[PDB]
């Protein structure tokens, strides 16, 4: 059978936003070389490259999470 | 239906891994 | 024969040296050469390769000559 | 600036000599490998050369019978397969013992060449005397014949031994 | 039949050889190994 | 051992001595050439027969000649 | 005995064999101005010490190649010596034979195996039949 | 800031003056010729750039410019195939009747009777039947008329001119610095996300928007003229909606992560299309789309200019004891530290790795394209299927040998002992006697227990004792591990239970699950493995291991050995070190490549022979109305391939009937080339068996005759050098043997395929 | 019968023993004799 994919709803927006946010806090404190290049609070003051990397990885991880949940009936 | 010939042989080969590690731990504790 | 005629000595001498090391370092191998093993000489290899080439030449055609005639006739 | 880091090297030079063409590995120098190899009959301390040959012969003659019994050309019949296996072990061991004899004849003339010379320090080849080799050979031959015959007797009596190991001899 | 030891389980030949090996073949060599270990001079 | 001979056509260019991988040759005083020296082979027992000396010799024909002879442990280049 | 401390080397399979203990062995000793990395004659890299060094080698060609192509050409070290060590302990210094490098002419060195003619004047082998004399050895 | 573009301006003037100075790149060759050896040396050192100069920056610029030249050559070759398929082919006729028309794209002129080679290939066309699979590739791309092929031919010529201009521009006008070439992280990011990733994405777009709709109509049976042009599927969205309903809702599901609604054209079926026998194009579209995402993600892995990413140097410096797994700590306390120096300066080391992986890729291409035929009407075109597997097997073998060759070149030329102190490279060289001795032993074990068992079979069969043979009816050698894998992979899709539930059909029918037939011929069916397959696979293991032994001994001993300790000073390519030390012929690392070429040829010849016989015997054939399959050789492989008398009789003698009887027919060219390959093989034997000392002396007498008549040349004739004679021998040997097999394979398949 | 090696010639038992003797019984002792001969110290 074709794995189930759900229609767009605020829940998938919450998952993607939360995954992007959590990655942003973790990356600014764990990656080897943050604050490299042009600069953009509670965060570690990440650079532009760190922020775009966090948002891109938030889309990557978030997309995997939403498709994984929707496949299994929310895991 | 019980396990087959291959399953018994696989278990025997797998049991070698804790067998060798048991020897390593025993000799290390003897030190 | 193609092996003895195409490959030449220095390749085999280096390989034999590796096997010499292996024998010396292997336990339970109580044997030991009284004559040091070396690759066949340059001239010797040409003769040995020529011998294999000739013997194969004669044996192959001899078998074909007999079979293709005796099999078809008396 | 230069750090060979030999002190933290898992693989050390063999016996502290970096120029002896050897390494200290799990195969050559681990406590288990040394214990197993040095206590084989070829290396066990204190063994007489005849007793070294006896234990080696019994072990080798015993298993040499097997191959021709199972996949040999007389395998179609039980009795023929067993005889062929015993003969093959006898032929191989007699040939090997002949090789051991002529090895001792040719090696030990004057000061032997190679690893059996007086000044040689080959720890893997400890039988440095001609009389030791002949004592070894006598043990090898008698042990190999005994081991081959022992395997032959067990295979010849396979039907009896199968009933033995299943308790079928306790019916009467 | 019930005149002999048999096994309907897979690889029933295994107890045929393992019982002799563990109980009256290997134990004497094992005792020999332990005896050498406990008698070795310092 | 191999035999190494030096003929009177030598010009004392020392090329053969430099090319020898086992130090078989050395340069000795001489008066037959402008360089006032000639090649010598005092240590032919160490000669392996590589003929590197002949390759380096500039004279025509060669002033140094190697004749392969009886083979020994060191003439065969055996480390065992 | 030969003095000097061996270079840093973790071991290898290109070292000495039974021939070293049974027939003969060679040792190359030298002095270097600093600690530096060189290539072993039979593969691998070794670190030569600050003071005087001593390396055990299976063949004489190893010492000539190491001393000539590496010690002199690359490290500008010219005081290296090569010894032949016999199993009974006898040691003789063989390179340089008389303290002067062979490529440099030295007084007192005799002519060895010199033929007083051109190579084209060697006699034909037919004239020396059954005499046991090779054409290049003919007077 | 670290990654930046720096170039020189006009570093080399563009003048043809040096065109009239042959050998200018070499100091020795620049003086001019004195003997004929100068001519050979000029061509031998033409592209050895590291011997033209010692400047790494100048060398790298030559690499970059020359690569553009090779790309232009490939584009001209690609343009030729498209043009010949648009002007001198029966492509349009073949597209109408794929199962009844032989592809043909080469037409010969009629001057000396060679027009007999214009075979009756069907479709009212006369020409040489091609086996390259161009027609099947173009059909899968959606090409339906010769005009589209003509346009691609013009585009290929344009790209060739652009490639040629780029090489001139980046060498004579704007040559990048050495630091530009040393940007590992930037190069990896751009070639992963931008080259592989964007190319997969672009081809996925072409497949989705062009190939899938055109091929869906083609398999439905509608005529070529009734199929709209591919751009109509883009403009008229209603046309795409009818074929795939999901296209009626646009890009909304993609941006909302509702990708499950795209399942109608991004399928995950597996198996083969019943109509054509190739893979489902919708399956390949999802395959390439998934590849594009994976490659683009991989392209953000390395740190270029923004701190984010991984560093090559930090990984290599960290991969050492005790940071490895407990059983992998034997690599020592230095480990991979120092390997980064190799990739900074050694072009040869990188070429060694890349040539090896092109061998790996081409081998995967050969194996994965017959068992999972990706093009329509490719599996049932037996001539094309055999040719494609054989061609890409041979390409891989040459690439692998080249990888070993340039690995040895790196050791002699670029290896620096100071950079490798107790690291893994140094440690590997320090136990090379361990490695070679064990490899030599396993080669002997494999040779005895693979080939000598065939000799055992021949002797038993001649004795009239078939029961004693290694066969399915005698002493069986069942490849149980390979049989088990076939069962696991078949049961994975539902045909250790159902481990790939989403796949409908078996991934490959070669593992089981059923048979596919297209035009009354077998496309793919399960390939049973028995004793004969056990024996032949261990033949491959034996031949590969020996080829490894020859090449890997040369690389490990390139610097020297116990015999010649200073081989590195002698160089990568030298004939010997004299007759001393008993004789040191062929000690150089080059000679190990020379010997390894023969063993690669021997290994790969048996690989393509195994494929040709097994596929004909057990897979390929015709299917009647009742579903009964009669194979091309009728199942000879199981009983005949267990002896090499069977190989000699039932494979070489029997299957050469087509090529040997091809005279006075359209296949007569294959018969001529069959003899041509045999001639070159025998011709090569005098270069391999003889030496230049004989030939130089013979040339002396010939030169005397020319001197007698005052016609002797100033450029003195010389016999080929010792290395050159070996190179000629191996080149003619491989050419003769491969051409012989090429004619043997193609003549038979063009007649019975 | 043609299920075994036989001989209608006189003394057909001779190949029954000579073939084993010359080809796999005596050759190893002969090789041993030659090996001793060629390895003898001067
Ligand atoms: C004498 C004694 C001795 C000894 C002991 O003591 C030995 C030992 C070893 C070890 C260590 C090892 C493992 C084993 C195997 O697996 O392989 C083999 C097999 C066999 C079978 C071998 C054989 C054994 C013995 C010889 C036995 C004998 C017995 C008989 C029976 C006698 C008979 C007599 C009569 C009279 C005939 C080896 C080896 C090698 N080899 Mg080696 N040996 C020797 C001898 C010889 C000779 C003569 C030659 C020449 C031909 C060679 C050769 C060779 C090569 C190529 C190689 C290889 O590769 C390998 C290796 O390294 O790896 C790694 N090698 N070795
Ligand atoms: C995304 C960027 C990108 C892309 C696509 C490439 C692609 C390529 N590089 Mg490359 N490179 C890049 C960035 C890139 N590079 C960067 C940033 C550096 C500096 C670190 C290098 C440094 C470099 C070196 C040093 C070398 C290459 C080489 C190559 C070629 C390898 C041969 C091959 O696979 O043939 C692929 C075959 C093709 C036909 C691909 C198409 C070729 C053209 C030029 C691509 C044009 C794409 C462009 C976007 C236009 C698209 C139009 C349309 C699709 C929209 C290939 C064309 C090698 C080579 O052969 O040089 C000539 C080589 O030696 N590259
Ligand atoms: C990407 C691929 C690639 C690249 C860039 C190189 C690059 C290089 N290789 Mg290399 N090589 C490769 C693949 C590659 N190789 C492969 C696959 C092999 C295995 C066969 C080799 C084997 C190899 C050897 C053994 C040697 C090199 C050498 C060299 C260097 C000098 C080039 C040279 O001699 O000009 C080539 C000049 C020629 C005259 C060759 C042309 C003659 C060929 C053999 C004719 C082929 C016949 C034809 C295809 C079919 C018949 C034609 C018809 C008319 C009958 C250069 C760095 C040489 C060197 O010194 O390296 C430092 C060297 O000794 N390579
Ligand atoms: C944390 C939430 C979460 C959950 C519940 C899942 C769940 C799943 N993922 Mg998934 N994934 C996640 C996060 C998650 N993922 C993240 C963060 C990423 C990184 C972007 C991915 C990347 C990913 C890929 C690339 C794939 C999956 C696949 C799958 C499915 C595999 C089915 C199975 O049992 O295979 C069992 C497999 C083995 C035992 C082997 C499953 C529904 C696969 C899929 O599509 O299957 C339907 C697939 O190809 N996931
Ligand atoms: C601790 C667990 C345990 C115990 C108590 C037993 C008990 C028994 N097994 Mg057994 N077995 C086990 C685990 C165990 N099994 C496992 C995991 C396997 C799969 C590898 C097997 C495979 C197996 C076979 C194939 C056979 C038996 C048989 C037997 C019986 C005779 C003994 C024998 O031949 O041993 C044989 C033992 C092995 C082949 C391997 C044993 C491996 C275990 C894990 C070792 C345990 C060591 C222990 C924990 C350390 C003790 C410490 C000390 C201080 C006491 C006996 C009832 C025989 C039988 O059925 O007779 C009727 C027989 O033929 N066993
Ligand atoms: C995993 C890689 C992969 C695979 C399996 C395929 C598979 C396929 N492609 Mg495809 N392709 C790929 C990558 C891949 N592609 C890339 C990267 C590009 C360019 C960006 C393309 C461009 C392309 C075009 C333009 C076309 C195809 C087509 C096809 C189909 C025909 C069969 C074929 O090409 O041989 C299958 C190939 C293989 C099995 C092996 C090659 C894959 C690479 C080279 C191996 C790389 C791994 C390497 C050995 C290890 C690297 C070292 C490691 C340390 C990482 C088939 C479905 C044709 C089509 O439409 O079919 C209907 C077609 O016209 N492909
Ligand atoms: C990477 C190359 C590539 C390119 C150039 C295009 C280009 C196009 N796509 Mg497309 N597409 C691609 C890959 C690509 N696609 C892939 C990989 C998928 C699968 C997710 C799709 C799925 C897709 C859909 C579902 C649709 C398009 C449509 C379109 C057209 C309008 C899109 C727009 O402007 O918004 C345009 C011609 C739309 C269109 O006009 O259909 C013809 C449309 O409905 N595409
Ligand atoms: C058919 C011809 C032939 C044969 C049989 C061999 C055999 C061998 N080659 Mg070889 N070679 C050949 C042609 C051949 N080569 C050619 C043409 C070339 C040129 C390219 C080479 C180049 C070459 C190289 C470069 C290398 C070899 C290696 C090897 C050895 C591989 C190990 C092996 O298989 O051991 C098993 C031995 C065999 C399979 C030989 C056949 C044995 C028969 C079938 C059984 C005999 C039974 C019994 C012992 C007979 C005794 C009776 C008594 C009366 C004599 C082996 C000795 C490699 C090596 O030495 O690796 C260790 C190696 O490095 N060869
Ligand atoms: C050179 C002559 C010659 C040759 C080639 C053969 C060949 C053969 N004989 Mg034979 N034979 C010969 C003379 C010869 N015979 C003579 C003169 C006699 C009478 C004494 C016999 C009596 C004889 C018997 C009784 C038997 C054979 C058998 C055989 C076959 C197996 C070999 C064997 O068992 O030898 C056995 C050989 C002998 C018992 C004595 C041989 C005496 C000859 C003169 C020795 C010649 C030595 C030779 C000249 C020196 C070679 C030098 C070297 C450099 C090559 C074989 C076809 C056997 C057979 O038929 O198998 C089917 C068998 O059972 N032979
Ligand atoms: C290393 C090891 C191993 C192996 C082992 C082996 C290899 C074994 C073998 C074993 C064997 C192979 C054994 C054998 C034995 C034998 C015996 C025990 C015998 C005895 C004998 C006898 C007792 C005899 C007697 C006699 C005589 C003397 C004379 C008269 C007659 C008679 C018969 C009485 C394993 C893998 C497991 C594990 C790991 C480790
Ligand atoms: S035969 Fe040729 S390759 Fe061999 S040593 Fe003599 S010159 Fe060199
Ligand atoms: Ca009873």
């Amino acid at each position: 059978t074709v794995p189930n994919t759900i229609s767009w709803s605020p829940q998938v927006a919450l998952i993607i936003s939360a995954s992007s946010l959590l990655i942003l806090l973790i990356a600014s404190r764990s990656i080897k070389y943050p604050q490299v290049g042009a600069k953009l609070p509670v965060l570690g003051s990440p650079s532009v490259g760190t922020f775009v990397a966090s948002m891109a990885f938030g889309h990557v991880v978030g997309a995997g999470i939403v498709l994984g949940l929707s496949n299994l009936g929310w895991l | 239906m019980n396990i087959s010939d291959t399953q018994v042989f696989v278990a025997l080969v797998v049991a070698l891994l804790p067998g060798l590690l048991a020897f390593r731990l025993a000799t290390e504790l003897y030190k | 024969s193609f092996m003895f005629l195409i490959t030449w000595r220095g390749y085999w001498q280096e390989l034999i040296e590796t096997l010499v090391w292996a024998h010396e370092k292997t336990p339970l191998s109580f044997g030991y050469w009284r004559d040091k093993p070396v690759a066949l000489s340059i001239v010797q290899a040409r003769l040995v390769g020529l011998t294999h080439f000739t013997v194969g030449y004669i044996a192959t055609y001899g078998a074909f000559l007999i079979a293709s005639t005796a099999g078809k006739f008396g | 600036k230069l750090n060979y880091r030999l002190d933290t090297d898992p693989v050390q030079p063999y016996k502290g000599d970096p120029f002896n063409s050897n390494f200290s590995t799990a195969i050559t120098d681990s406590p288990l490998a040394r214990a197993f190899i040095n206590n084989l009959p070829a290396y066990r301390k204190g063994l007489t050369p005849f007793m070294r040959g006896l234990e080696i012969g019994m072990a080798h003659g015993y298993f040499l019978v097997g191959p021709e019994v199972v996949v040999g050309p007389l395998r179609e019949t039980a009795h023929g397969a067993n005889l062929s296996g015993l003969i093959t072990a006898i032929y191989i061991a007699v040939s090997a013992c002949l090789g051991i004899s002529i090895f001792a004849i040719t090696t030990f003339q004057g000061d032997p060449r190679g690893a059996y010379g007086s000044t040689s320090k080959d720890s893997l080849r400890p039988l440095r005397n001609r009389d030791e080799w002949y004592q070894l050979n006598g043990g090898i031959f008698l042990g190999a014949m005994g081991g081959a015959v022992f395997a032959y007797l067990l295979l010849e009596n396979f039907d009896a031994l199968d009933s033995i190991l299943r308790g079928g001899v306790n019916v009467n | 039949d019930m005149t002999q030891l048999t096994g309907s389980y897979a690889a029933s030949w295994l107890p045929w050889i393992m019982i002799p090996l563990i109980f009256y073949i290997l134990p004497f060599p094992v005792f020999a190994l332990i005896f050498i270990w406990i008698e070795k001079e310092a | 051992s191999h035999t190494v001979k030096i003929y009177d056509t030598c010009i004392g260019c020392t090329q053969c001595v430099r090319a020898c991988p086992t130090d078989v040759l050395e340069m000795v005083p001489w008066d037959g050439c402008k360089a006032a020296q000639i090649a010598s082979s005092p240590r032919t027992e160490d000669c392996v027969g590589c003929k590197r000396c002949e390759t380096a010799c500039p004279t025509d024909f060669l002033s140094i000649r190697v004749y392969l002879g009886a083979e020994t442990t060191r003439s065969m280049g055996l480390a065992y | 005995t030969l003095e000097g401390q061996t270079p840093i080397f973790g071991g290898g399979t290109g070292g000495l064999l039974t021939k070293a203990e049974r027939e003969e062995k060679y040792v190359i000793t030298w002095t270097s101005p600093k600690e530096q990395v060189f290539e072993m004659p039979t593969g691998g890299s070794a670190i030569m010490r600050q003071g005087k060094n001593k390396l055990e080698i299976a063949r004489k060609e190893y010492g000539i190649a190491l001393g000539g192509q590496q010690l002199r050409a690359k490290f500008k070290i010219n005081d290296y010596k090569i010894y032949r060590v016999y199993p009974n302990g006898e040691t003789q210094m063989i390179h340089p034979a008389d303290g002067v490098f062979p490529e440099k002419v030295n007084q007192g060195r005799p002519k060895v195996r010199y033929v007083d003619r051109n190579i084209g004047s060697n006699p034909s082998p037919a004239k020396l039949k059954f005499s046991g004399v090779q054409p290049y050895d003919a007077p | 800031q670290k990654v930046r573009v720096v170039v020189d301006n006009d570093p080399v003037p563009t003048s043809p003056e040096l065109w009239a100075k042959p050998g200018h790149f070499d100091r020795t060759l620049a003086r001019g010729p004195k003997t004929t050896t100068w001519i050979w040396n000029l061509h031998a050192n033409a592209h050895d750039f590291d011997t033209h100069t010692s400047d790494l920056e100048d060398i790298s610029r030559k690499i970059f410019a020359a690569h553009f030249g090779h790309l232009a050559v490939i584009f001209i070759w690609l343009s030729g195939m498209y043009f010949h398929g648009a002007k001198f082919s029966n492509f349009e006729a073949w597209m109408a009747n794929p199962t009844g028309v032989k592809p043909s794209a080469q037409v010969v002129w009629s001057l000396v009777g060679q027009d007999i080679l214009n075979a009756d290939v069907g479709g009212g066309f006369h020409g040489i039947q091609i086996t390259s699979g161009l027609f099947q590739l173009w059909r899968a791309a959606g090409i339906t008329n010769t005009f589209q092929l003509y346009c691609t031919a013009i585009g290929g010529l344009v790209m060739a001119a652009i490639m040629l201009f780029a090489g001139w521009f980046h060498y004579h006008k704007r040559a990048p610095k050495l630091e530009w070439f040393q940007n590992w992280e930037a190069m990896m990011n751009h070639h992963l996300a931008g080259l592989l990733g964007l190319g997969c994405l672009g081809w996925a777009g072409h497949q989705i928007h062009v190939a899938l709709p055109v091929n869906k109509l083609l398999d439905a049976g509608v005529a070529i003229k009734d199929i709209p042009l591919p751009h109509e599927f883009i403009l008229n969205t209603s046309l795409m909606a009818e074929l795939y309903p999901s296209f009626a809702k646009g890009l909304v599901p993609f941006f909302t992560l509702q990708w499950g609604q795209y399942a109608d054209f991004l399928t995950f079926k597996g198996g083969l299309n019943p109509v054509t026998g190739g893979l489902w194009l919708s399956d390949t579209a999802h395959h390439h789309l998934a590849l594009a995402v994976l490659f683009i993600v991989a392209g953000h892995f390395y740190r270029t200019n923004w701190g984010i990413g991984h560093s090559f140097k930090e990984m290599l410096d960290d991969a050492k004891s005790p940071n490895m797994l407990p059983f992998l700590n034997f690599i020592g306390p230095v480990g991979h530290e120092g390997l980064d120096k190799i990739f900074e300066t050694s072009w040869h080391a990188n070429l060694s790795i890349h040539l090896v992986q092109f061998g790996t890729a081409s081998l995967l291409v050969a194996h994965h394209m017959y068992a999972m035929p990706p093009y329509p009407y490719l599996a049932t075109d037996y001539a094309t299927a055999l040719s494609l597997f054989t061609h890409h097997v041979w390409i891989a073998g040459f690439c692998i040998v080249g990888g070993a060759a340039h690995a040895a070149i790196f050791m002699v030329r670029d290896y620096d002992p100071a950079h490798h102190v107790n690291n893994i490279l140094d440690r590997t060289l320090r136990h090379r006697d361990v490695i070679i001795s064990h490899l030599a032993w396993v080669c002997q074990f494999l040779g005895f227990h693979s080939f000598a068992m065939y000799c055992h079979n021949d002797t038993m069969r001649a004795f009239g004792r078939p029961q004693d043979m290694f066969s399915d009816t005698g002493i069986q050698l069942q490849p149980i591990f390979a049989q088990w894998i076939q069962h696991i992979h078949t049961a994975a899709v539902g045909a250790l239970g159902t481990t790939a539930p989403g796949i409908g059909a078996p991934v490959s029918y070669a593992w089981g699950g059923g048979m596919v037939a297209v035009g009354g011929k077998v496309a793919m069916m399960p390939i049973a493995l028995g004793t004969a397959d056990f024996l032949i696979h261990h033949i491959h293991a034996f031949t590969i291991h020996v080829t490894v032994l020859v090449l890997f001994k040369g690389v490990l001993f390139a610097r020297g050995s116990r015999l010649v300790p200073d081989k590195a000073n002698l160089g990568f390519r030298f004939p010997c070190d004299g007759p001393g030390r008993g004789g040191t012929c062929q000690v150089s690392a080059w000679d190990h490549v020379f010997l390894g070429l023969f063993w690669m040829y021997n290994s790969l010849s048996m690989v393509v022979f195994h494929f040709s016989w097994k596929m004909q015997s057990d897979v390929w054939g015709t299917v009647d109305s009742d579903g009964i399959v009669t194979h091309l050789t009728g199942g000879n492989f199981a009983t005949s391939s267990i002896t090499n008398n069977g190989w000699l009789r039932d494979f070489l003698w029997a299957q050469s009937a087509q090529v040997i009887q091809s005279y006075n027919s359209s296949l007569s060219a294959y018969g001529l080339m069959f003899l041509a390959g045999h001639f070159i093989f025998g011709f090569s034997l005098m270069f391999l068996f003889s030496g230049r000392g004989y030939w130089q002396e013979l040339i002396e007498s010939i030169v005397w005759a020319h001197n007698k008549l005052k016609v002797a040349p100033a450029i003195q004739p010389r016999a080929l050098s010792i290395v050159h004679g070996r190179a000629v021998g191996v080149a003619h040997y491989l050419l003769g043997g491969i051409v012989t097999t090429w004619a043997f394979f193609l003549a038979r398949m063009s007649a019975i395929g």
